[PDB]
């Protein structure tokens, strides 16, 4: 990342409409500007049936306040999915190369 | 006695030493099998690496707990402002993936 | 622990033998000049007093 | 720190009589080849074996005890490296952040110095650091027509850049009493200014009293009274006025700390400052905000409940902020003080802002000594410079001859008579003489090594023997010209002058420790001085800790560090790095150019004001007087340094002195001026024009240089008349003359610029080149020369380059004062 | 704190004072004042030692009925009422 | 660890910063300029690995990475200079041999 956009992060319930996630949302990325976790929880009247975007899939729209510059947007190179972060144990007793 | 001298100097008078090593980060994706609806991995949890070159284990502890279920990330598209245009750089149900 | 007396014209490997004919191990001129904390091997006078351990 | 226990088997004396009897039997088997107990060749090989396990010996003792010399050497205060090379000296650097001038500012105390009163306490709670501000900016105007500059205001304007405003916040011992703390912050302000900037204003918080209004219940259960109303207080004057955190160097050590961050910043003697407060802007009003107070009172113990947290009776410098319930905005100038001040006598008063209530209707009163005796005192921190004290010196250099280990059979006991003792006698001496020299070079460790006070000699050499001798008698014809060859082979320096070989050497034992510290040694001399450049990287090495940690500071009368560094990096001018240094007539001088400007005056005394008193008084010791001028009304609104060319010096009182010593006009008409007075019609004022435009004299060239036609003529610079020091071609000239295009005029000349004096007789030779050499100067020096600074190169003839030295050396003397030195040195810029 | 959005940090805050003055709620595991008053500066306490709280620069408690009170002021409760926070 | 040379600005960069490969500063012929500089300029040549464009000949950091720099850099200097970190332009210099294989 290079800026800190401003985003507002939606889902769709079965009223075919975006109901507002921002208030579920832990975002460890600091809005899309660094690599990092994220996590919500899924609303209980999320739909997979509704006809505003493709069925059998659970849907989440970010709305994004314009860049002029297009450079400013981050470079997604990969998503997880059921992701977890872990550290290495005993590291005074690893060869160096495998820090380099 | 003159890389003994300079050793005298750094370490003793002025108190300095050499740094320790750094541990590194990963982030591991899990797949849950077929039979679990739901199933927590708590903090902590131990996960193998292999060996490096000299034969030591490799060991990865998490650090955060994690809940995890059946689902899967399958779609990725959006639209930007011009009017607008729209792409889908990702999909699973068609055979669109990632560069 | 055994202690000797110096006297004129000795020289370390003669304190030594002298020193360490009662030690079970008897000692060496090195290791009696390490224990003594001369700052040479001929660093005595004569009257001085030095030590020997095992 | 011993090698001894690691090579206490290598060291013996029968593993070193292998190797010898090895390279016998390799090198001369087939003529040699007794080598038992009784061959005559083998005995003195092995008494010199036992010497060589001797030297082996005294090399494995511990380090620190070979390098401790004689104790009649052994400098007080020091220890294995000298007391100015420890971490807080080395690690740590003079204050240049405006950060690190809150951390030099925040570390003085009453107690540092030779004190009038015995109390114990910091004088500053916060101090801020801010540039000048835009809308006060140093501003002079230069007149287009007139050709002068003046502080009134087609006139242009000119800025001077670097200048601060010192905001200061009093302790409440401070604010009793300021006369101390004064005095010491203007020394401390004297002896940490930067070069090309200055504290060009000084403010000083005025307290606005914050009655708050505070009721707290209590538990049931209390016991001590008095020691919640102490805790109390402590946590709310602290919520208030946040004091600094300190910490010993131990205490840094425990909470996690490196030596790298612990000895960060400026060196501060009573305690470690890691982490600040963020800093306020003081240009504009503050923000005060005590809603976690809340959170702290009820983590006392013994505090059950808190019914009410609001502002008593508050002035207008006071006001709520804007829908913060618990915030309040003061006023800008102004800072809040907690229950007036007398605050302890306050909350034992009948009418305390503070209510403390148990039992749900039981008042609590407590007199003000129980409180007093329940506040601790912070204890005073104290951190000392680090030492490696001083080992045990050892008689390593003793040497005991080793023809004085064999038997009596071999003749070298008694004195030698025949030819045979004699002959064996001079066979063993080459081999004493090696012995010895080991033994004398291992004795020079701690001169070889040393950062400081090098010797003359490299390489360790003496006699082997000893007065009324055996040794000695049969040498006595030949120890002359032997002790002549060992001083030769071992002194840098001797009669026949440079020794190439140990110059070499030198050069590199001072390569190797100046990389101790991240730099290295110069570049050998071309034309310069072989023993002039030894002394540039002597003294390099020898003064790096001040010069680092001093870097950019600059004091009157001192050779600054910036001076040292250019001349050590060229290898030229080592009589700069020796103290007191007024007469040796450096190569090349160093010259501030905001030193010989004036300070901004008060706008009022622009116009004519008599004085209503005055007097003459001559200096004891000395044939120059003051004149003594005192005027009414004038408290706090002259400045030293407040400028025809007169300087006011003195602000005692509401009168101020100048001196006859820096105006030759003053000390003529002294007469004059107490006549007008006597009469009163003598009037002061504020200079209206306080230095004028730059006019050359006229001066003509020799007729040889005069090869041009009829309008063309060479001018030479003359003592009278300095060259310009921005002359560039096809530029109109009018005739004493001056440039016709003053646009040299507008362009800033004072703002972070330094003058390069040098004698011209430094490049005067047959093959070199003055211009490319010059160029090559600039490009060794540029990698340490301070980002913000600019140079400006003056080069002077070997004649008037004395008159500069003997002008400068006497303005500096005086205390670098605006005057006729000072307007001479302008002159000659 | 900064970076945190608002809208997250007000829906944690929630929750925590819930568990806090409603302690049977969660499982009942916490001893807590069983719904008799509620301080307004114990409370203000509460909310501030928060991780996600920087500084609280209003609070106001309002009954089902009454008015609602001024800085500083409790709420009581009758012998056979308990309270209950609601947003 | 305070900035006042140009070689303190250049060691103290490199070492905190990883993606620069080189940074520069004005020749000797600007110190001896009278009117002085209000801005202390320098260019940085960053690592081919860590650009921000397609050009691997011409390394391009993005404005935001050069911000930090400023930022982190200006905490160390005294508050009179303002030292700038700017993308380097590029010039080409035509090479043109006659050659025997």
């Amino acid at each position: 990342g290079f800026k800190a956009l401003n985003l507002s992060w939606f889902y769709l319930n079965q009223s075919n409409t975006w109901g507002s996630l921002d208030q579920l949302v832990d975002d460890q990325t600091h809005n899309l500007f660094d690599q990092g976790t994220w996590r919500t929880l899924l609303p209980q009247d999320a739909s997979n049936q509704a006809t505003l975007m493709p069925t059998g899939r659970y849907w989440l729209k970010a709305e994004i306040t314009h860049q002029a510059e297009s450079q400013d947007y981050p470079k997604i190179k990969g998503i997880l999915y059921n992701a977890a972060t872990a550290t290495l144990i005993n590291a005074e007793l690893v060869e160096t190369d495998h820090f380099i | 006695f003159p890389a003994r001298h300079r050793d005298l100097y750094y370490r003793e008078l002025l108190g300095l030493s050499p740094r320790k090593a750094q541990a590194d980060s990963v982030a591991l994706g899990i797949t849950l099998n077929t039979d679990n609806a739901e199933y927590l991995i708590p903090k902590g949890t131990l996960f193998d690496a292999g060996q490096d070159s000299v034969g030591n284990p490799l060991q990865y502890t998490s650090e955060t707990d994690l809940l995890a279920n059946q689902g899967e990330l399958t779609d990725l598209r959006w639209y930007r402002k011009d009017s607008w245009q729209s792409t889908i750089p990702l999909s699973l149900s068609d055979n669109i993936a990632l560069p | 622990v055994t202690t000797v007396s110096v006297t004129d014209m000795l020289t370390l490997p003669l304190i030594a033998l002298g020193a360490g004919a009662s030690l079970a191990s008897g000692i060496d001129y090195l290791s009696l000049a390490w224990q003594n904390d001369l700052d040479n091997l001929d660093d005595f006078t004569p009257g001085q007093t030095l030590q020997a351990q095992e | 720190d011993a090698l001894f226990p690691i090579v206490k088997d290598d060291i013996a004396f029968e593993t070193l009589l292998t190797q010898a009897k090895t390279v016998i039997e390799q090198q001369s088997g087939q003529l040699w080849s007794n080598t038992e107990e009784n061959d005559p060749g083998i005995t003195l090989l092995e008494a010199c074996c036992y010497g060589a396990s001797d030297l082996a010996y005294r090399h494995s003792l511990p380090l620190r005890d070979l390098l401790t010399p004689e104790k009649q050497e052994q400098t007080l205060g020091d220890g294995i490296f000298p007391q100015e090379f420890g971490p807080q000296q080395m690690l740590t650097c003079g204050p240049i952040t405006a950060e690190d001038y809150r951390r030099a500012l925040l570390d003085l105390h009453s107690s540092d110095t030779d004190n009038e009163t015995s109390e114990d306490y910091f004088f500053f709670n916060d101090v801020r650091l801010i540039c000048e501000p835009e809308s006060e900016r140093y501003k002079y105007w230069y007149n287009k027509e007139s050709r002068e500059y003046s502080f009134i205001q087609e006139q242009l304007q000119l800025t001077l850049r670097g200048n601060y405003w010192l905001y200061l916040l009093p302790n409440r011992e401070t604010e009793d009493d300021k006369t101390l703390t004064q005095k010491r912050l203007n020394d401390f302000l004297k002896d940490n200014r930067n070069l090309g900037e200055s504290v060009s204003k000084i403010i000083w918080l005025q307290p606005v009293d914050f009655l708050l209004q505070l009721d707290i219940e209590l538990d049931d259960d209390v016991s001590d009274l008095a020691d919640i109303f102490a805790q109390v207080y402590m946590t709310t004057e602290q919520m208030v006025l946040t004091s600094p955190l300190r910490y010993s160097t131990q205490a840094m050590i425990e909470q996690g700390y490196s030596n790298e961050e612990i000895f960060e910043g400026p060196y501060l003697h009573h305690g470690w400052i890691p982490e600040l407060s963020a800093a306020k802007d003081y240009t504009k009003p503050t923000e005060l905000k005590l809603s976690h107070l809340a959170n702290r009172l009820l983590a006392i113990p013994g505090v059950q409940n808190i019914t009410r947290l609001a502002l008593g009776k508050h002035d207008e410098n006071i006001s709520p902020l804007a829908d913060d319930s618990w915030s309040w905005t003061i006023a800008q100038g102004y800072y809040p003080r907690l229950w007036g001040n007398d605050p302890l006598d306050l909350i034992s008063s009948s009418a305390s802002p503070l209510t403390i209530t148990a039992k749900g209707g039981v008042k609590i009163t407590v007199s003000k000594q129980d409180i007093e005796n329940k506040i601790i005192a912070e204890p005073l921190i104290e951190t000392q410079p680090e030492l490696l004290n001083w080992g045990k010196h050892r008689k390593v250099l003793d040497y005991y001859p080793v023809s004085n280990k064999l038997p009596a059979c071999y003749g070298l006991q008694t004195y030698a008579e025949t030819q045979q003792q004699v002959h064996l006698h001079q066979f063993m001496l080459p081999f004493e003489q090696m012995l010895a020299n080991g033994c004398a070079e291992l004795a020079l460790l701690p001169k070889l090594l040393a950062f400081k006070q090098r010797g003359n000699t490299v390489y360790g050499t003496q006699w082997p023997f000893k007065a009324n001798t055996v040794g000695q008698q049969v040498h006595q014809e030949i120890m002359p010209d032997l002790i002549k060859q060992l001083n030769n082979d071992s002194q840098i320096n001797s009669d026949d002058g440079i020794h190439s070989q140990n110059y070499t050497k030198e050069l590199s034992i001072l390569n190797y420790l100046l990389e101790y510290f991240g730099t290295h040694r110069a570049a050998r001399p071309l034309t310069l001085d072989s023993l002039d450049f030894l002394s540039t990287q002597r003294g390099y090495l020898a003064q790096q800790p001040e010069l680092t940690y001093q870097r950019n500071n600059i004091r009157i009368d001192k050779v600054s560090a910036l001076q040292k560094r250019i001349a050590a990096r060229l290898g030229l001018g080592g009589k700069c790095f020796e103290e007191t240094s007024k007469l040796d007539e450096l190569p090349f001088y160093l010259i501030e150019h905001r030193q010989l400007l004036p300070v901004k005056p008060d706008t009022k005394f622009d116009k004519e004001q008599k004085p209503d008193k005055l007097k003459i008084k001559s200096v004891p010791n000395s044939k120059n007087q003051q004149l003594i001028i005192t005027q009414n009304g004038t408290t706090g609104q002259l400045l030293y340094g407040q400028v025809r060319g007169q300087m006011i010096t003195d602000i005692t009182g509401e009168s101020f002195i100048l001196d006859t010593r820096n105006s030759t006009a003053l000390a003529r008409s002294l007469i004059d001026v107490q006549n007008a007075y006597n009469d009163g019609n003598l009037y002061w004022c504020n200079s209206p024009v306080w230095m004028e435009d730059m006019d050359y004299q006229l001066v003509y060239a020799s007729e040889i240089y005069q090869t041009g036609t009829e309008n063309e003529r060479w001018i030479t610079s003359s003592p009278q008349s300095p060259f310009p020091a921005m002359i560039e071609e096809n530029d109109e000239i009018t005739l004493r003359w001056y440039f016709s295009s003053e646009k040299y005029a507008l362009a800033d000349r004072f703002s972070f610029v330094v003058s390069m004096v040098i004698n011209s007789q430094l490049v005067k030779n047959d093959d070199v080149d003055p211009y490319k050499l010059e160029s090559w100067a600039k490009t060794e020096i540029l990698a340490e020369f301070p980002a913000h600074l600019s140079m400006i190169i003056h080069w002077l003839s070997p004649e008037d380059f004395k008159d500069f030295v003997s002008t400068y050396q006497r303005w500096q003397n005086n205390g670098a004062p605006l005057g006729d030195e000072a307007y001479h040195v302008l002159e000659t810029l | 704190v900064t970076g945190i959005n608002p809208d997250y940090g007000r829906h944690q805050l929630q929750q925590e004072l819930s568990r806090k003055y409603m302690p049977w709620a969660e499982d009942s595991a916490i001893g807590v004042t069983t719904g008799n008053r509620i301080d307004y500066y114990p409370l203000l306490a509460t909310i501030q030692q928060s991780p996600l709280v920087e500084r609280v620069t209003n609070l106001t408690l309002k009954k089902s009925s009454q008015t609602a009170g001024a800085v500083g002021d409790s709420v009581e409760a009758a012998d056979n009422e308990v309270l209950i926070l609601v947003w | 660890n305070r900035v006042l040379s140009w070689d303190n600005i250049v060691t103290l960069l490199k070492e905190q910063f990883v993606s620069l490969f080189d940074v520069k500063y004005p020749s000797a012929s600007e110190l001896t300029k009278i009117p002085a500089q209000k801005e202390q300029q320098l260019i940085a040549i960053p690592d081919s690995r860590y650009k921000d464009n397609d050009d691997a000949l011409r390394p391009i950091l993005n404005p935001a990475r050069l911000a930090e720099m400023v930022d982190w850099i200006s905490q160390l200097s005294s508050p009179w200079t303002t030292l700038k970190i700017n993308n380097p332009t590029y010039v080409d210099v035509l090479i043109s041999y006659q050659l025997v294989f």
